[PDB]
RNA sequence: GACAAUGGUAGGAGAGCGUUCUAAGGGCGUUGAAGCAUGAUCGUAAGGACAUGUGGAGCGCUUAGAAGUGAGAAUGCCGGUG
RNA sequence: UAACUUGGGAGUCAGAACAUGGGUGAUAAGGUCCGUGUUCGAAAGGGAAACAGCCCAGACCACCAGCUAAGGUCCCAAAAU
RNA sequence: ACCGAUAGUGAACCAGUACCGUGAGGGAAAGGUGAAAAGCACCCCGGAAGGGGAGUGAAAUAGAACCUGAAACCGUGUGCUUACAAGUAGUCAGAGCCCGUUAAUGGGUGAUGGCGUGCCUUUUGUAGAAUGAACCGGCGAGUUACGAUUUGAUGCAAGGUU
């Protein structure tokens, strides 16, 4: 029974910054959902969280491939009879680019009490700057 | 209508979270020296002393 | 040392008594005698006696001055119940319960 | 002779209630309900012994992949190299050898690479 | 100085004075055993190779033979009058490592 | 010796009581199968 | 010691545990029996022990024999409490 | 590695889907009535998102051990961005 | 090699009675203080009932609602845990925190992850929105007499047996 598990006491976490310039929405989202989850460090510890905080920058520059800016609809419901709304992925990005990236990455993390706490490590901002200079966020390069 | 399921000891004891009587809220009288109801007379000896 | 007092087979139902016992459990002697005398409930003139006679054993059997006493234990238990019936409509009957309780109070000097 | 049941029914309805303590509500109190839950618990345990040997293997494989990716080589590639090299160390030891010591692990990555 | 032995169809990480539990051997209590199949000698000492290192035996003393904690193997099939109940205690041997 | 007796070997056997649980092999239905005329009490057919 | 075998309903075959009573032998009990309560104990299972309380006069063990011999379900019968 | 023979004890007589030959219906029906196989009934485990009957495979018990089957390797979710 | 108070007579308890019916008629429930009443003088709280002491006794947690006193159910105190969460409520993995046993890979609690649609009847097929059970305790269903046929055992054997 020689197996090592990691507890809150022995876990540390880093801060990274990813740039969305010239990146596909689904080719960037997949790689960020493996950092938040902590599948790059040797002590995986599925019961405990070991992931790292990431900061997206320039999230407007995100790019879609083929006729999607007018042929991809995001639907929602408000529980009232007949109330079902929709907005095209083009207009969403010219309106609220933080939401676009942030609702694609979260559809790749599990839906449990623990995947809800790993979705709070994602900070998204359209501008080339970010207000988190108080830490030491080092850059991470997507492969 | 009739009840479909029995009620457990847990769900019964939550309902009575609020089934309690409050403190009468009394004060000492500056004659009798005995607790009396506010804005009433001292029963032990009647002196309202408005 | 603690003096106790019991009233066995009082005729008020047990979960009507329990509403009052809460208001006094933890209070002080003179405060407890006053609450049971300014409350509108029906179990007050009986519970008060069980308390006015726990303080007569706290000083006549043992020797404690009745000023520094607290109420430590106050609970109401069950007693044997009486079976009764009340005739309903269209030739049918239903049962009735005349419930009973035991009341118990322990006063102590915190030593 | 007349043989009435005595103390033989009570003696085996308490062997079943003691096996159910910590169960919620009435499942640790009443016999009819605690007997069904004691039965289901055994069936789950038999199934859960088998899956414990599957769960832990997919834990050692994630750890080893995350250690190997640092040296620009996939878990699949590394495993194929080790077989050629005839090292024969199972998944559990490689994960422990990696977590405890980084240097020993490198001495393996290199051999697998040489094997190709 | 840790090594990787191969005793009971399994492998075990071993350190000096570590208490390790393995499958039932024939050696008597209070005797001294030895392991002839060592796979990996490393850590502080020189990293070595495989299938098996040359020489490199590991020695230990036997402390107790025993029987593990009891379990109960119950199963059934619903709506069909079919149940079964069995017990089990797996035996073991406890050793202490004293020379790698 | 009236306190250590043993009959011949092979001779006595224990009778079979049906309807005494599931692990005997003769439990619920007691060796009759399911509904019919040979499953009711009072029996099924004439000797002919 | 070697090899082979071991999912199971209706159903057929084999070996076992426990309960009350009796015969013979051998024992424990006011220096506390049965039974009731708690425990982290031993058997492949049905099950068997040993300590500690509560109680206050009866009860086990070995080998045979005889059965009102085992309960979770019948809109089952009776009592108690929700 | 089975066969037949004489004696003791039985249960069963409401079957279902899938593939392939045909009636009947309309080259309709998870329709129905026959021939020929298998699986369910009486069969757990892995895949088909969930899904008795479909593809793989027949559980004596224990294990933080190895090599494979159908099906698979961007993330949820183990293994090729 | 019959029962031991749900048993044995309907009936161990003033029972063919309390009661139910115009009538013929039906028909229950209910045993146990101690060896001996030695069945709690007197004192205190209270209108009493009921208590707290002091005494009787081997024992009053033996006080006439009297041996023992199980489970449902109702309470009082407390060691770990719970107010962003979608739960056949368990089972395997697992930190943190509190105790110390019929001493052995100990006991209690459980943040968080994986798997996971009660039991019984009846059916080709039931998580089933098909049936049954409010819960706990007691009682509640292949037997015997005589004949027939086949297996095992024992005795004698061209005899065997009343």
């Amino acid at each position: 029974r020689q197996t090592f598990m990691a507890n809150e006491s022995n876990i540390e976490r880093k801060w990274y910054v990813i740039d969305a310039e010239g990146q596909t929405l689904g080719r960037l989202s997949s790689e960020v959902a493996s950092i938040l989850r902590g599948k790059n460090k040797v002590t995986y510890t599925p019961h405990v969280d070991t992931g790292d905080y990431v900061i997206v920058i320039n999230a407007s520059k995100i790019e879609f491939t083929g006729n999607k800016e007018t042929d991809k609809v995001y639907y929602r419901h408000s529980n009232h009879p007949g109330g079902i709304k929709s907005i095209t992925a083009g207009e969403l990005r010219r309106t609220n680019p933080e939401r676009l990236i942030e609702n694609s990455i979260k559809g790749m993390l599990p839906s449990t009490r623990l995947g809800e706490k790993q979705g709070k490590k994602l900070f998204v901002y359209g501008g080339a700057e970010h207000p988190h200079a108080a830490q030491q966020p080092e850059n991470y390069e997507l492969r | 209508a009739v009840p479909k399921r029995r009620t457990s000891k847990t769900r019964k004891n939550k309902r009575r979270t609020h089934f309690k009587i409050s403190v009468p809220g009394m004060t000492e009288c500056p004659n009798c020296g005995e607790y009396k109801l506010s804005h009433r007379v001292c029963k032990n000896c009647g002196s309202y002393n408005g | 040392m603690e003096a106790k007092a019991v009233a066995r087979t009082i005729r008020i139902a047990p979960r009507k008594v329990r509403l009052v016992l809460d208001l006094i459990r933890g209070k002080n002697a003179a405060e407890a005698i006053a609450i049971l005398k300014l409350t509108n409930k029906a179990s007050s003139p009986v519970i008060e006696k069980v308390l006015m006679s726990a303080l007569a054993n706290a000083e006549h059997n043992y020797d404690m001055n009745t000023d520094e006493l607290v109420v430590k234990e106050a609970y109401a238990n069950e007693g044997p119940t009486l079976k009764r019936f009340r005739p309903r409509a269209q030739g049918r009957a239903s049962a009735i319960n005349k419930r009973t309780s035991h009341i118990t109070i322990v006063v102590s000097d915190a030593k | 002779p007349r043989v009435k049941g005595g103390t033989v029914t009570r003696a085996r309805r308490k062997k079943t209630i003691k096996l159910a303590k910590g169960y919620f509500g009435s499942k640790h109190t009443l016999y009819k309900v605690a007997k069904q839950q004691v039965m289901k618990s055994g069936q789950y345990a038999f199934r859960d012994r088998r899956q414990r040997k599957r769960d832990f293997r997919k834990l050692w494989i994630t750890r080893i992949n995350a250690a190997a990716r640092q040296h620009e080589m996939s878990y699949s590639r590394l495993m194929n190299g080790l077989k050629k090299a005839g090292i024969d160390i199972n998944r559990k030891m490689l994960s422990e050898i990696a977590i405890s010591d980084e240097k020993a692990f490198a001495q393996l990555v290199t051999k697998a690479k040489d094997a190709l | 100085m840790f090594a990787i032995i191969e005793t009971g169809g399994k492998q075990i990480k071993v350190e000096e004075g570590q208490e390790i539990f393995v499958e039932k051997l024939d050696v008597n209590e209070g005797d001294t055993f030895t392991f002839d199949k060592v796979l990996f000698v490393g850590g502080d000492s020189v990293k070595v190779g495989a299938p098996t290192v040359e020489g490199a035996t590991v020695t230990a003393t036997v402390n107790k033979q025993g029987r593990g904690k009891k379990i109960t193997v119950f199963t059934y099939k619903r709506r069909k009058n079919s149940k079964r109940k069995k017990g089990h205690r797996q035996p073991y041997t406890k050793l202490t490592i004293d020379k790698i | 010796k009236l306190h250590e007796l043993k009959p011949a070997e092979g001779s006595r056997k224990e009778r079979n009581r049906v309807g005494r649980g599931v692990a005997t092999g003769n439990g619920k239905t007691s060796g009759r199968g399911h509904k019919g005329q040979k499953a009711r009490s009072g029996g099924g057919v004439r000797p002919g």
